[PDB]
């Protein structure tokens, strides 16, 4: 949930 | 001591004394109230326990250092994304205060960047969740986040001021054509441009450059002449002096972490590819800071793709260029 969008 | 390997945290400087928060790690948040100080003049590490209104342990804020105060905006913790503002005066123990700023504050984000100018704060971009109508700028849903997630989750082109002299919010009238919602860019500031590099839109990691006039709010394209970096998100871009910007790392569109680094020269519009000992140190969601010395020290961030995170390289290591 942390990493996503990049 | 040294700390514990980490992505995703932050690191400010005031280019003797390099401060570090927060991020994740695999066996996971790093503890909030530690604050991790490298001398960049000796190469020594301190951890120093903070008090105050410490900040949730989170990945993906953004920070900066104006005169030894520092101050950390959004991010994202175990329970998502954040727009609350917090300030840690580093000029006895160090106590973290959550300022109420006036105004709208950005949507709640993190993976962004920030311009200082004067006396303001200004953030652009970023990923999270759906902002208000008022806000101007664009907003692009990211369609993955609809079946992963509780509340869906998208990029923005926004820019916000936070204005230090009354810590308050406010969003300039721009002109000229803003760069596409992205997060995972990078930012850099000198004089009063402050420029962008790359970072994740759609299906694309970028490899376009832009900077804010930060006196008139005029956005422009910069279109280097040869040959540019390959496009990348979660890279770092430093200024490292009045016509110089340092980019390392970062992720390219197909999944390939990045060892490269390149000098843009400004008055040239010019890439120039930079030859250094670190080309089997790959890094993404590391930090750089430049220091007094002609140096950039990157630290922390992931040897190889994080998105596999069972198999994720995240690192310890202090990574010197000199420029």
């Amino acid at each position: 949930n942390n990493t996503s969008g990049s | 001591a040294c700390p514990a390997e980490r992505s995703g945290h932050v690191a400010v400087s005031d280019g003797r004394h390099m401060f570090v928060w927060g991020g994740y790690k695999s066996n996971f948040y790093l503890p909030r109230e530690e604050l991790w100080i490298y001398n960049m003049e000796t190469g020594r590490w301190k951890k120093i326990n903070t008090e105050g209104d410490v900040p949730p342990s989170m990945s993906g804020s953004c920070a900066v250092c104006v005169d030894r105060v520092l101050y950390l905006f959004g991010g994202h913790h175990s329970r998502g994304n954040t727009n609350k503002f917090y300030m840690l005066d580093s000029r006895r123990v160090l106590q973290w205060e959550r300022i109420d700023c006036q105004g709208i504050p950005p949507s709640s984000k993190d993976k962004l960047g920030v311009w200082v100018y004067k006396n303001k704060l200004i953030f652009f971009g970023g990923y999270g969740y759906l902002p208000e109508d008022k806000v101007l700028g664009t907003f692009e849903f990211d369609e993955t986040s609809f079946w992963n997630s509780s509340h869906p989750r998208g990029w923005n082109d926004h820019v916000h001021i936070l204005d230090t002299e009354t810590f308050t919010w406010s969003q300039p009238i721009t002109t000229g054509k803003a760069p596409s919602p992205r997060a995972a860019h990078a930012c850099a500031t000198v004089g009063n441009r402050g420029f962008v590099f790359g970072g994740r839109y759609r299906d694309a990691r970028m490899n376009d450059l832009h900077y804010l006039n930060l006196d008139t709010w005029e956005w422009n394209e910069l279109i280097p002449q040869g040959i540019c970096p390959v496009g990348r998100s979660w890279h770092s871009l430093t200024p490292v002096s009045s016509d110089h910007l340092f980019l390392f790392g970062g992720f390219t569109t197909d999944k390939q972490p990045l060892s490269d680094a390149w000098t843009y020269c400004i008055s040239k519009n010019e890439w120039i590819q930079f030859n250094h000992p670190y080309t089997e140190k790959p890094r993404l969601w590391h930090t750089a800071c430049a220091s007094d010395e002609g140096e950039v020290i990157v630290f922390g961030g992931c040897a190889n793709n994080l998105l596999v995170h069972h198999r994720a390289a995240h690192s310890n290591e202090i990574l010197i260029f000199s420029v």
